[PDB]
């Protein structure tokens, strides 16, 4: 509808790429901090 | 003294440092009388009206007010309407006085218009309100000018958007009756020459200067060409 | 994403306004139409992608 | 990561509230985006339309009744008239008699819920709106000017030469005024034409219509803001310059249409009288005679 105009104007590919890339970047940062915790022990 | 406005040698410019749009302006508007400014297109009429009000930069001459100008009831050629209602536009920061309000409504013949619209006399006007006809905008602006208790009324073409009957009734009931009984200075820029017999004073303008300033008996002898030209336009102008 | 939506929404709004009838322009105030180009478009171009 | 919760829980809630406010702006733009559009397609084929479909300017009006919206009072009721090509039609009546909606009916700016306007054998409801509105010229009573040069206001698409623009300005009594300006045709008109008078703005709009050089002119109370002296010479030069063109002149002053071929008197949206002014003024009880006498 009117609230979902931004998602339809962005398109499925660009919006899904944004969400997937942000999620992958933050899980990579979590993995870096976990490996730092394992390294410091 | 016996005059309301007076200009001696007034040179006025719209631009800051340009050619004077008005030159050698010499007017003697009487008080309590009807002064009519007549001329062609772009000949200085609205410019003279705003040069008395101080809205235009003066290069030379003097402007005298014997009314320290004070308020002047002004109806611009383009009608200006506030975002408030019909009643608030006509009253325009004034006490209500319903007996005068009915007379101003009947003089402008705005009574059939307020018998239409979703909330008559209370409908929002202008931006964020209902759109009016151009004649209705003109008559509400003129009703604002006629309603106030101001000694000076300035009207700049109030009959441009109106037909014959509305202009005739506004001329008779509004200008010749409502304004005359208050002994009110009326300065009326018009292109309708049929109302020249109802004028106490006539200021003729031509290319941003005062061509001739006087009564109709003065124009019968001082300016024979312009008098006969007026008679040709409207088919002995007493 | 911000550039793409900012281009497409203004193009669609400008093309849909000029085809709307004059009854719509008389009924709706011009401030309501113009504020979409002024403020809402400014949010979509600048504030939303941040 | 707990310190990041303490820093970012507030930032997440703040950005969520902000994002709701931003989606409000997107919502307003979409609500304006779903507004209905006029039907510019047209039922008639573009090949059926000739290159000059107002070939001579004949106008037939058959049982026309127009309104502005559904469930609204028809501002014209059963209008029926014929206009031979090259004829001058003066339209007169009191304010509110539907005579500006008559002018808007030829451009399909009003809801013609019944009746037809056949121009040169072609119903205009079958035509595209750009096709209909590009071959006809109208002069509104209220002038509308845009910021830019005089050349841009007269010819925004730059489809006409300087001689055509000067002829349009000379007919509209603006040759001396525009020539006195130092730019000439490049003289800047401000927003709304505030550097010109009301009469000069309206003469600029008249010259804006004189550039187009169509076959049917519809002058809807054009000379209302103009003084009588220059209105008479403007009317004379418009009559001489557009002698072969059908002109529908709506009269702010009735004495201007005393030389017209036919006079349409409108009373409350109905054509009460449609005849020559010489026969119309011969009748003592005719309303057009009351317009001329008073
Ligand atoms: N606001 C303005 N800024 C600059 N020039 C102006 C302005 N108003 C008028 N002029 C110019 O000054 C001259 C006088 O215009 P003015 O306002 O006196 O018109 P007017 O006589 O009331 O016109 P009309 O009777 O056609 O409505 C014109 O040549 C016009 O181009
Ligand atoms: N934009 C509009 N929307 C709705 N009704 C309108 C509009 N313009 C005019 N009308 C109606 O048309 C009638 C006047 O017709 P109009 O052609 O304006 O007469 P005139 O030509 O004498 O000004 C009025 O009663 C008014 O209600
Ligand atoms: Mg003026
Ligand atoms: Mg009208």
């Amino acid at each position: 509808r009117a609230c979902t105009k931004y998602l339809s104007s962005a398109g499925i590919l660009l919006l899904s790429l944004l969400v997937f890339s942000q999620l992958l970047k933050h899980m990579v940062l979590v993995a870096i901090d976990y490996w730092l915790a394992k390294w410091t022990d | 003294d016996n005059f309301c406005v007076q200009i001696i040698g007034g040179f006025f410019t719209w631009t800051p440092d340009g050619i004077p749009t008005l030159s050698n302006i010499t007017i003697r508007i009487p008080r309590g009388q009807l002064t009519m400014i007549v001329g062609q297109v772009g000949c200085g009429k609205s410019s003279l009206l705003l040069a008395t009000l101080g809205e235009m930069q003066k290069v030379s001459g003097a402007v005298f007010w014997n009314s320290s100008r004070g308020p002047v009831a002004y109806a611009s050629q383009k009608p200006w309407l506030l975002n408030a209602t019909v009643e608030e536009n006509i009253t325009f920061e004034s006490p209500f006085n319903k007996q005068r309000y009915k007379m101003v409504i009947e003089a402008c013949s705005l009574q059939p218009d307020i018998d239409i619209l979703p909330h008559g006399d209370q409908t929002q006007i202008g931006e964020r309100g209902i759109n009016l006809s151009g004649g209705q905008r003109q008559r509400i602006s003129v009703a604002r000018a006629l309603y106030q208790q101001t000694n000076v009324v300035f009207l700049d073409d109030p009959f441009s958007a109106l037909d014959v009957h509305l202009s005739d009734h506004l001329m008779q009931a509004g200008i010749l009756e409502l304004l005359r009984d208050d002994k009110r200075t009326v300065v009326l820029v018009t292109h309708k020459l049929q109302y020249l017999p109802h004028a106490d004073w006539i200021i003729a303008m031509k290319d941003g200067t005062i061509q001739r300033e006087g009564t109709l008996k003065d124009f019968q002898r001082s300016e024979c060409q312009l008098f006969e030209h007026w008679k040709t336009l409207m088919n002995e102008l007493e | 994403t911000g550039l793409k939506v900012a281009k497409r929404l203004h193009r669609s709004l400008l093309n849909r306004i000029i085809l709307a009838p004059m009854r719509f322009f008389e009924t709706t105030p011009l401030g309501s139409i113009l504020n979409r180009f002024s403020s809402d478009c400014n949010t979509i171009d600048q504030h939303i992608p941040s | 990561y707990a310190l990041m919760v303490s820093n970012y829980l507030n930032w997440m809630v703040r950005n969520l509230a902000d994002m709701e406010i931003q989606l409000g702006a997107v919502k307003r733009i979409h609500a304006l985006l779903k507004t209905e559009a006029e039907s510019y397609e047209g039922l008639l084929a573009p090949s059926l339309i000739p290159k000059n479909w107002p070939d001579q300017g004949k106008i037939q009006i058959q049982n026309l009744s127009v309104r502005y919206d559904s469930s609204l009072k028809p501002v014209l009721k059963h209008v029926n008239a014929l206009i031979s090509p090259g004829q001058k039609i003066g339209i007169c009546g009191r304010t509110g008699s539907g005579k500006s909606s008559f002018s808007l009916a030829f451009f399909r700016m009003v809801d013609m819920f019944e009746g037809r306007i056949i121009i040169d054998g072609i119903d205009i409801a079958k035509l595209p709106l750009h096709t209909l509105r590009s071959r006809l010229s109208i002069i509104l009573q209220d002038p509308v000017l845009f910021s830019g040069t005089i050349r841009f206001n007269l010819d925004p698409e730059k489809k006409c030469s300087d001689s055509t623009l000067w002829e349009a300005l000379e007919i509209a009594q603006l040759k001396l005024v525009v020539k006195a300006l130092p730019g000439g045709l490049d003289a800047i008109i401000t927003e709304g034409g505030e550097n010109f008078s009301q009469g000069q703005r309206q003469l600029f709009c008249l010259a804006r219509a004189f550039v187009r050089k169509t076959s049917i002119f519809i002058m809807d109370e054009a000379t209302a803001s103009i003084d009588m002296a220059t209105e008479n010479i403007l009317q004379k030069v418009v009559m001489t310059a557009f002698a072969d063109r059908t002109v529908v002149t709506i009269a702010h002053r009735v004495h201007t249409i005393l030389s017209a071929d036919l006079v349409m008197v409108l009373k409350r949206g109905a054509i009460l009288e449609f005849d020559k002014p010489e026969t119309l003024l011969s009748q003592k009880d005719s309303v057009f005679a009351s317009f001329v006498r008073a």
